[PDB]
Parts: C-alpha cells; sequence; structure tokens
C-alpha cells in the first residue's frame, strides 16, 4: 500500500526555521513528482513546493518562494521541506503528496500522507497528561481518555491498537489559557469488558512522547 | 492570480438524493480542474479532474461537468459514507489556487444522544486539577446544549465543548462537554450533573454522580 | 469553408517555475489540424514540461528564460490556414 508519512512538525519561534519530512513507502518514489500542500485552520489548502522526480525542477508560490526550499533524497526515498523566516500565516498542518500520472496529464495528487502539524509561536512543547476515564452499567460501556495540557497540535488516539475503530469518537481540541486539551471515547459491549482489557494509546508527535493507559475501576 | 470560489460552503441532504457543488473562477480555466473528496480522519483524494474525467478508481456516482469560468461536481444517489468536504483547484496556471471547500453533511432521522459522564480521576486529583467530562454520543441533529450544574446551580466557567464531524456509517454526532475546575473547588462541593436539551426531547437528560 | 481561431493565445508575462498555458480553439471545414510554433519552429513533446491537455489547451510547467519568444496557433485545412500568436516573456 501507498505510504506517505510527515514527520518534523512542532512549535517554531516567528522568524524560525523548520525542517520536515515525508518517509516514502509502497510505490516506486524516485519515478514521481512529489508535493507539499498545507491546510490552515480555517480548513483552506495551499500547495506549496513542488519537486520534480530527479530533484532538479522546484516550484513555489510567491506566499513562501525564498523561504522555503524542497529536496528528495531517491535512494532513502524521503521528502524534504525547509522552512525558514516563519510567520503565523505558516502555521498549518502539512502534507506531502504524489503527482499523479494521467491521461490527459493533469496535475493532480493522487495520495496524501496523514500531515505533521507546525505551530509558529513563542511558546513551549508540553507533552499532554492522559487520564482514563471508567465508570464507578448495561450491555453498553462507554469509554475514554482525557489528553489534557499539550502544546502544540496535533495529538493522535488509537484505542486496541486500532481494531475498535468503529465506536470510537475523537474529539477536537480547545485552547484553554495556552494548552489544549481533548478527548477520545470508545463504546463497547458490556461483556466485553472489563472481561477484555481497554487500551487508549496517545502520540504528541511534536514532543516525540507516547502513553498507554489499560481501562481500571 | 486565479480565484477560485465554490458552492455551497456547507450542504447537507438525505440518502438517496442527488447534489450538487460549484465551483466559479477568476477567468476562464478550460476545464483545467480538479476535485477532491476529503473525508474526516483520512487524505484528501482525486475524484475528477480535467473538469470531467472521474478517476481510475471513484465511483460512477461521482461526475463533473462545465466549461468556461463555471463548473459543477453532482454526486448521485447520495451514501451514508459520502459526508466529507469537497475541494476544487484550478490547475490552468500558477498559483494552482484550490477553492475553500463544500462540507456535505447528511440529513437522517432524529436521534437523541447517550450521555455518559465521568468523575476526576485519582490520577488528574493527584496534580490538584479536577475536569469533569461528560460525553454525548451518536445524536443528530448536530445543534445541542449543555448545562453544567454543581451544587443545583448551572455553572458557565471553564466549560470545553467539542463536536466530532458527522458520523460516515450512521450519520450521528458526538459531543464532549468538559467542565474543568480547580481541586480545591472540586472537593468543596459535592453533586455534579451535565444536562444535554436536544431536539428531540424538551425533557433535558440528566446523568449523575456524587463524593 | 473554412479555418478560424475562435480563441487564441494571449500575451503574458511569467514568473520562472510556474506554469503557463497556450490556448487555441478552431472551428472550420473540414475540422482543422491545429499544431504550434515557438520562434517559427515546431514545438516539442518529448519535453516532459509541454503537455497536451484537453479545450485547446497547451501547458507549459517550470517555465524556463528560454522559454521565452513567441507562440503560434497554426490551424490547417486543405482549402486554407489561420494563425494566432502570442509573446510570453518568462522571468
Amino acid at each position: 500500500e501507498v505510504q506517505l508519512v510527515e514527520s518534523g512538525g512542532g512549535v517554531v519561534q516567528p522568524g524560525g526555521s523548520l525542517k520536515l519530512s515525508c518517509a516514502a513507502s509502497g510505490f516506486t518514489f524516485s519515478t514521481y513528482d512529489m508535493s507539499w500542500v498545507r491546510q490552515t485552520p480555517d480548513k483552506r489548502l495551499e500547495l506549496v513546493a513542488t519537486i520534480n522526480s530527479n530533484g532538479g525542477s522546484t516550484y513555489y508560490p510567491d506566499s513562501v518562494k525564498g523561504r522555503f526550499t524542497s529536496s528528495r533524497d531517491n535512494a532513502k526515498n524521503i521528502l524534504y521541506l525547509q522552512m525558514s523566516s516563519l510567520k503565523s500565516e505558516d502555521t498549518a498542518m502539512y502534507y506531502c503528496a504524489r503527482e499523479a500520472l494521467l491521461r490527459p496529464p493533469y496535475y493532480a495528487l493522487d495520495y496524501w500522507g496523514q500531515g505533521t502539524s507546525v505551530t509558529v509561536s513563542s511558546a513551549k512543547t508540553t507533552p499532554p497528561s492522559v487520564y482514563p476515564l471508567a465508570p464507578g452499567t448495561g450491555s453498553s460501556v462507554t469509554l475514554g481518555c482525557l489528553v489534557k495540557g499539550y502544546f502544540p497540535e496535533s495529538v493522535t488516539v488509537t484505542w486496541n491498537s486500532g481494531s475498535l475503530s468503529s465506536s470510537v469518537h475523537t474529539f477536537p481540541a480547545l485552547l484553554q489559557s495556552g494548552l489544549y486539551t481533548m478527548s477520545s471515547s470508545v463504546t463497547v459491549p458490556s461483556s466485553t469488558w472489563p472481561s477484555q482489557t481497554v487500551t487508549c494509546s496517545v502520540a504528541h508527535p511534536a514532543s516525540s512522547t507516547t502513553v498507554d493507559k489499560k481501562l481500571e475501576p | 492570480d486565479i480565484q477560485m470560489t465554490q458552492s455551497p460552503a456547507s450542504l447537507s441532504a438525505s440518502v438517496g438524493e442527488t447534489v450538487t457543488i460549484t465551483c466559479g473562477a477568476s477567468e476562464n480555466i478550460y476545464g483545467a480542474l480538479t476535485w477532491y473528496q476529503r473525508k474526516q480522519g483520512k487524505s484528501p483524494q482525486l475524484l475528477i479532474y480535467g473538469a470531467i474525467n472521474l478517476a481510475d478508481d471513484k465511483s460512477s456516482r461521482f461526475s463533473g461537468s462545465g466549461s468556461g469560468r463555471q463548473y459543477s461536481l453532482k454526486i448521485s444517489s447520495l451514501h451514508p459514507d459520502d459526508v466529507a468536504t469537497y475541494y476544487c483547484q484550478n490547475v490552468l496556471s500558477t498559483p494552482f489556487t484550490f477553492g475553500s471547500g463544500t462540507k456535505l453533511e447528511i440529513k437522517r432521522a432524529d436521534a437523541a444522544p447517550t450521555v455518559s459522564i465521568f468523575p476526576p480521576s485519582s490520577e488528574q486529583l493527584t496534580s490538584g486539577g479536577a475536569s469533569v467530562v461528560c460525553f454525548l454520543n451518536n445524536f443528530y441533529p448536530k445543534d445541542i446544549n449543555v448545562k453544567w450544574k454543581i451544587d443545583g446551580s448551572e455553572r458557565q466557567n471553564g466549560v470545553l465543548n467539542s463536536w466530532t464531524d458527522q458520523d460516515s456509517k450512521d450519520s450521528t454526532y458526538s459531543m464532549s462537554s468538559t467542565l474543568t475546575l480547580t481541586k480545591d473547588e472540586y472537593e468543596r462541593h459535592n453533586s455534579y450533573t451535565c444536562e444535554a436539551t436536544h431536539k428531540t426531547s424538551t425533557s433535558p437528560i440528566v446523568k449523575s454522580f456524587n463524593r | 469553408m473554412g479555418p478560424v481561431i475562435r480563441q487564441g493565445p494571449v500575451n503574458q508575462t511569467v514568473a520562472v517555475d510556474g506554469t503557463f498555458v497556450l490556448s487555441c480553439v478552431a472551428t472550420g471545414s473540414p475540422v482543422p489540424t491545429i499544431l504550434w510554433r515557438k520562434d517559427g519552429v515546431l514545438v516539442s513533446t518529448q519535453d516532459s514540461r509541454i503537455k497536451q491537455l484537453e479545450n485547446g489547451v497547451l501547458q507549459i510547467r517550470y517555465a524556463k528564460l528560454g522559454d521565452t519568444g513567441r507562440y503560434t496557433c497554426i490551424a490547417s485545412t486543405p482549402s486554407g490556414e489561420a494563425t494566432w500568436s502570442a509573446y510570453i516573456e518568462v522571468q
């Protein structure tokens, strides 16, 4: 399967610099043009870098020309975006994407990564606290994890290695005086818990951190 | 620069309906337009290229039309899994600007939320914070109100509410309401409750716990 | 009876690395052959940057300085020809 995995996002001071990476696999990467696209908090999208298969040709729109540089390593199959002189408008989610070959050959992006978050800010990186939510019933039991006091954005919550996805609700974070809090729930048949253990797994890429909680009382 | 303007910002229809999303360019783009679908928790995918060519690997429910400055994405016979944000992009000349998006929602039958309250855990109480969390799950429509009550009286301060996007299978929403407090204030009151008013009832759905 | 270009290409300033288009829409009887020339020489397809799209649009990606020049749409017909050119400045 095509896999594109962004990393390197996090907080950076206004005027600061970041390098993003995109680890590509499952297709013949050296043979495809590659783009970086960003999604700002208003959910608008903007193409910010294209690069051809061999790396010899690069494009940047006016918004970031001079400040952003793309590269690729065709042996390791990794794409890069070096950013500098960052400002609030660059605060966004950044996606790496493969350029399709189409007939006719319109420009289009047929696979995208999941994204890495860039927050332009003076504030400091803080890992989350992860508290399990259990009851003190009736055939269905709803469990959760509270993810409190982290920064910057983008945390990721999976339950029992992603096998319980169907009944999972994951809630957007809110900013409460500089820190983010979010939560996730899962609902399961009341016979299966506590007789089978449930584990929430919480990642904060920006701090290079994961926390796994068993659900208990 | 070519300005793409997209319509509507948001839209809902019932299963089995046929719906149309439009894209207007600031000048003739000669069919050099592309449409993307982005589902909650997924990456965007290509649906249409060149205004009218459906991608090898998507449903024939999708169809794209137009010329000049005016373009349309049509989704016939809507499915629940169609719930997503739809984008157009100019790909005539740079910058290859996108439309700002249409969120598609599904109409389904009204359903009330099932509520679960959770007291602050042993662990959080360790660190000297107290958060009370109310999950309000699987309801429709999105519109809802939660009122927090500590010791019989309402509280509006330090309450955080967040909703999910519409579910891809059952077309419901869920919402998390978190009352955030000092640990001191917490143990200086004894009854806690969230009250969910939803259009399904004039009676609010109340979940509580003590101590 | 007999070829008219109804839309031809448009004079442009374009930025280096950008993408620009040469458009040509012709009517006639029979259907006219369309070809493109740059400074009098027939345009390449061997250049990956230069692609034929639909609806008359020839599209040039990753603009170089040496793409500057005059581009001519020639619409042909055993009984006639039409031509419509534009000047493209890449910088």
